[PDB]
């Protein structure tokens, strides 16, 4: 099995700051996808290839990734991106996910 | 009805010596062309021959390898070039024609040209 | 290859004679020989061909005959323009073959 | 005198013959006369018999890996010669009666006559492949040794012997070939006439064909090349009916004729086999076994009137061309005849300073 | 045990290809017109038996996963295609030009030289080409990227329209020609035979061997493309008996390519004259009256 | 405008078996796998396993071979997952989803993103 390890699990951030998202992998992968999910709704596709953003995706969000090294970053955040956020691969059955990082505002 | 030859013998220690013969009144493609060699104090020998129409050259066993036989069409002549003398090769040539269609014998003959090889 | 003997080597006859030279082979050339005539310091002339046929022009002196391997040319009268040597010639095979040739002489 | 004479691979039948080729007159053919010298004791009750025949042979390699050879017959004789038919009444020539009389009383005579009108010897050329057999019109005559015709021979009482038909050059010259032509263009300014000849009809093997060309140009083009030809036609029966054409001789002449100008100018050609060998389907004049053999020669016809029922029939043309750089081509086509002298002697049937 | 018994018939297509290669190009004896026709189904057989028959033991041997690279399954479908098309074509173009030389003997014999056999092979190749090429433009389908847990074949959903017109152009068409040709020769040696008196054995057993021939042909390649065929056409049938009944039937015609070249070489006298050869390394007389 | 659609909530007792829907339309049907995942209240994502409509072709999870069945029937365009021997840990709610594909030619392979989830349904398991 390919495990996943998420870090951080909660984190805090001011609107206007730029902050990181790292997974890590087990084994060594091709590419790695990013989901977003919100309270009371289905996941959707956020990042795919590890560098290309779905359809809708403002600019700010950015991917960068490796062997065994995955991390998502965001130029400016805004008050509109609390939500919780999945990394998995899709290289070997079964199929995997993250544990989830859990954004949250600071006042 | 006339062949004429020419190019005689020059005194060739060792070396190349072509020899050459016009023909009058014949065509080379309805004959065939013969070398003769007479030594001094010899009877008759045979050297080299050539036939057009099927395109076929024969040699004798001694001079195979050092001669060589060809006809042109254009002028009418044939020559034997002649490589590597020896002291045995001194003589008196004469050229020949013979009938295709179909032989008979050795009807014209050539004056004939005399080869001296010497040390 | 064959090899033709030819006799006798020199003659001697006076004019009005009848002379016969005669030749061999080693193997049987089927009737395909060849009688030439040379005089001293000049070509050689085609007298007799296929061992009977007379070529066209030649006197009517001379005779050519065959039996068995043996060849035979013969002249019945003798003249003072008929001293010369006399070849013979086989052209079956390749290469062809001329004999020692035989003088006659006054 | 010389007679030919063949033996059996026993040796009990011997066939004697005078000659190997036999000449063809238009309107008759020389009979095939000899004679058989057999050994009574060896034959108890059984016949001699004698055939003639003409046959059309085609095997090709490829066919000959598979099951295949096509053999057709188009004229077959048979005789008995011994014992003699009670009849008898045949007059005897004098070779046949010389022949008798050296031998003994068991020598018996056998004739066969052939028809006019019958296709003569003609082989066809093999190509590196084939090395099998040959292609084209044979003449064979084979006598054996059998009870009843009916029965089965085999190879210890047979002898076969292969024969020929030939033509010679007639006596008489024909008129000289000649030909005009004349063309025009898309816009009617001038035509362009063009006019051909040979020297002479009759052309024995191996002499020059000399061409007459005159050219004359009044329209407003350009001539690029001319083109001097001689083509072999040969025209063949074996389960279908078809046309052979094969060009023999080449030459090519780059003279350029301006417009409203004249030419006129003498070729020379020879056609020879030292470069022919590459061709397949020429045709030779026949071989009796694997010898070089010249060119094939023409066919003589009545001229009356023509029935096919012959294999190969062998023509020769030669072709003028003038080529038109705007557009078109001018052709003209002349008719000739190549065939050998007579003989006074017979011809000699192999290379003669054999290798 | 399958890996000797595959083994044992992958090595005689491989030796009877070679030999054959060897045979033609290095004897002057054997050079000629047809000659290079053979050549080149030699040379379509070799690499059939070189390249396709291994792989597909490999794939048998596992659980039919795919151990190659993933780029690298395109090119063997796209070669196994080409070869398959190629050899057919080449069977299906000696039989009309057998019908062609026994119809007219003496046109065949002008007609044929080394250009029309130059333009034969390139007008076979070609058409092989152009048959084989839509297959790399269109990639497979996957749902992961590991090579280990994928499967190469031509599932019906991506190459139905592919499958039924490769199938009715490959196979089919090549079939109608030779059936016809079949009857049309036997029917001329039947006719032949009645006009031109010993040479009726010949022609009988030339006819058998024909016979034969076809059959050999039409009992390798026709059970394969009769159930592709059905797979495609058929909804209601199931898909797993069929890919069941398929994944054998293959075997059959790749066993064909190793079949072929005994029986072409076998019958030919000079070939084996000419192994023959290289294992080594009554008179006309006269009377004078 | 791709769709997918789901039965309502279900309520069952301890020990029984029940099965689940899952109803498309836009495409196909029968030319993209379906995949089916559990999430528990508060919890991590968890893959179950995937069913190919055309042929039935199905993978599983080995922690879930014993309880789960995956069915299809074409004509009526639907997905259907039977749940089994059904205990306390088994309340949560299940997504239907259809996955992206990779497509490979002879030079490159690349991901085509087609994804899009259903909303899932809640079960429940008490007495
Ligand atoms: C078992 C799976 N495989 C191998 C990967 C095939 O089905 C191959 C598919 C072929 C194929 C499909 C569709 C059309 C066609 N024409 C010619 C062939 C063809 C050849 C044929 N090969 C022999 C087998
Ligand atoms: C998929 O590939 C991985 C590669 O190591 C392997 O471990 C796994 O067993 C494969 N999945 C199977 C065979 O179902």
């Amino acid at each position: 099995d390919i495990v996943l390890i998420q870090s951080p699990a909660i984190m805090s951030a001011s609107p206007g700051e730029k902050v990181t998202i790292t997974c890590s992998a087990s084994s060594s992968v091709s590419y790695m996808h990013w989901f977003q999910q919100k309270p009371g709704t289905s996941p959707k596709l956020w990042i795919y290839s590890t560098s290309n953003l779905a359809s809708g995706v403002p600019a700010r969000f950015s991917g960068s990734g490796s062997g065994t090294s995955y991390s998502l970053t965001i130029s400016r955040m805004e008050a509109e991106d609390a939500a919780t956020y999945y990394c998995q691969q899709r290289s070997s059955y079964p199929l995997t996910f993250g544990a989830g990082t859990k954004l949250e505002i600071k006042r | 009805v006339q062949l004429v030859e020419s190019g005689g013998g020059l005194v060739q220690p060792g070396g190349s010596l072509r020899l050459s013969c016009a023909a009058s009144g014949f065509n080379v493609y309805s004959s065939s062309i013969h070398w003769v060699r007479q030594a001094p104090g010899k009877g008759l020998r045979w050297v080299a021959s050539i036939s057009s129409y099927y395109g076929y050259t024969y040699y004798a066993d001694s001079v195979k390898g050092r001669f060589t036989i060809s006809a042109d069409t254009s002028k009418n002549t044939a020559y034997l070039q002649m490589n590597s003398l020896r002291a045995e090769d001194t003589a008196v040539y004469y050229c020949a024609r013979s009938r295709q269609f179909w032989y008979s014998g050795l009807d014209y003959w050539g004056q004939g040209t005399l080869v001296t090889v010497s040390s | 290859d064959i090899q033709m003997t030819q006799s006798p080597s020199s003659l001697s006859a006076s004019v009005g004679d009848r002379v016969t030279i005669t030749c061999r082979a080693s193997q049987s050339v089927s009737s395909a020989v060849a009688w030439y005539q040379q005089k001293p310091g000049k070509a050689p002339k085609l007298l007799i061909y296929s061992a009977s046929s007379l070529y066209s022009g030649v006197p009517s002196r001379f005779s050519g005959s065959r039996s068995g391997t043996d060849f035979t040319l013969t002249i019945s009268s003798l003249q003072p323009e008929d001293f010369a040597t006399y070849y013979c010639q086989q052209y079956k095979y390749v290469p062809v073959t001329f004999g020692q040739g035989t003088k006659v002489e006054i | 005198t010389r007679v030919f004479k063949k033996a059996s691979p026993n040796g009990k039948l011997t066939v004697y013959l005078g000659k190997r080729d036999f000449v063809d007159h238009i309107d008759l053919v020389d009979p095939v006369d000899g004679v058989v010298l057999v050994d009574p004791e060896y034959l108890k009750e059984r016949r001699v018999y004698v055939t003639l025949t003409c046959a059309f042979r085609y095997g090709r390699e490829d066919l000959d890996v598979l099951g295949l050879t096509f053999r057709k017959d188009l004229f077959v004789a048979n005789v008995q010669s011994f014992p003699p038919a009670p009849e008898d009444k045949k007059p005897l020539t004098r070779l046949q009666e010389r022949l008798i009389k050296k031998l003994g009383e068991h020598a018996y005579p056998f004739t066969f006559e052939i028809p006019p009108n019958l296709p003569c010897s003609v082989t066809l050329q093999p190509g590196p492949e084939d090395t099998g057999k040959a292609c084209g019109v044979d003449y064979e005559v084979k006598a054996f040794c059998a009870e009843n015709l009916e029965e089965k021979i085999h190879k210890r009482n047979s002898v076969r012997l292969v024969i020929e038909k030939v033509q010679y050059a007639p006596e008489r010259p024909g008129p000289q070939p000649t030909a005009e032509t004349t063309r025009q263009f898309l816009m009617s300014d001038k035509p362009l006439h063009l006019e051909a000849s040979l020297d002479k009809e009759i052309y024995y093997h191996g002499e020059p064909i000399s061409v007459n060309v005159h050219v004359t140009n009044n329209t407003n083009k350009t001539v690029k090349k001319i083109k001097i030809s001689v083509r072999q036609y040969a025209d063949i029966c074996l389960f279908n009916t078809a046309q052979y054409k094969c060009p023999v001789a080449m030459e090519e002449a780059d003279d350029t004729v301006a417009p409203s100008s004249t030419f006129c100018k003498v070729y020379t050609l020879t056609p020879f086999l030292a470069n022919n060998r590459e061709k397949r389907g020429l045709a030779l004049d026949g071989k009796l076994k694997h010898e070089d053999t010249n060119l094939a020669s023409s066919t003589l016809l009545r001229e009356g009137a023509n029935r096919e029922i012959l294999g190969i029939i062998v023509s020769y043309k030669v072709k003028v061309k003038l080529v038109v750089s705007r557009g078109g081509d001018v052709a003209v086509e002349l008719p000739f005849t190549l065939m050998h002298p007579k003989p006074k002697e017979e011809p000699p049937h192999r290379e003669v300073p054999e290798n | 045990w399958a890996a000797l018994l595959i083994l044992m018939v992958i090595i005689p297509t491989i030796g009877g290809n070679t030999l054959v290669i060897l045979a033609v190009s290095l004897e002057k004896k054997l050079q000629y017109a047809t000659n290079y026709f053979l050549m080149s189904l030699a040379v379509a057989d070799l690499l059939v038996g070189l390249f396709v028959m291994p792989i597909a033991l490999l794939t048998i041997m596992f659980e039919a996963m795919w151990p190659l690279p993933l780029v690298l399954c395109p090119a063997w479908l796209f070669l196994d295609v080409l070869f398959s098309t190629a050899s057919i074509w080449h069977l299906c173009a000696i039989s009309v030009d057998r019908y062609i030389a026994i119809k007219k003997p003496i046109q065949a014999n002008q007609y044929n030289s080394r250009a029309t056999a130059f333009i034969k092979i390139t007008v076979v190749w070609l058409i092989s080409i152009g048959i084989a090429i839509p297959v790399p433009i269109k990639g497979i389908e996957t749902d992961v990227d590991n090579p280990n847990n994928i499967t190469c074949v031509l599932t019906k959903e991506r190459f139905g329209d592919f499958m039924l017109f490769g199938s009715l152009a490959a196979f089919f068409t090549p079939l109608a020609i030779m059936i016809v040709t079949y009857f049309l020769t036997i029917h001329a040696l039947q006719k032949v035979r009645l006009l031109s008196r010993q040479t009726i054995s010949n022609l009988q057993r030339a006819s058998k061997v024909l016979g034969i021939v076809f059959f050999l042909f039409l009992l390798m390649w026709c059970p394969f493309f009769i159930t592709n065929i059905t797979l495609v056409l058929c909804d209601s049938c199931n898909q797993t008996t069929l890919q069941m009944l398929l994944e054998i039937f293959v075997w059959i015609g790749y066993v064909s390519s190793g079949v072929n070249p005994l029986v072409y070489t076998l019958f030919n006298k000079t070939f084996r004259d000419a192994f023959g050869r290289y294992i080594t390394c009554i008179q006309s007389s006269s009377i004078i009256l | 405008e791709v769709q997918l659609q789901q039965s309502g909530p279900e309520l069952v007792k301890p020990g029984a078996s029940v099965k689940l829907s899952c109803k498309a339309s836009g495409y196909t049907f029968t030319s993209s796998w379906m995949h089916w995942v559990k999430q528990r209240p508060g919890q991590g994502l968890e893959w179950i396993g995937n069913i190919y409509p055309s042929n039935g072709g199905t993978n599983y999870n080995e922690r879930f071979k014993s309880k789960a069945t995956l069915t299809v029937d074409r004509s009526s365009n639907t997905a259907y997952m039977q749940l089994s021997s059904l205990t306390s840990e088994d309340s949560a709610v299940y997504f239907c989803a259809r996955f992206g594909s990779f497509i490979t030619t002879i030079l490159t392979t690349y991901y085509n993103p087609v994804d899009y989830w259903g909303q899932g349904t809640t079960l429940t398991v008490s007495s």
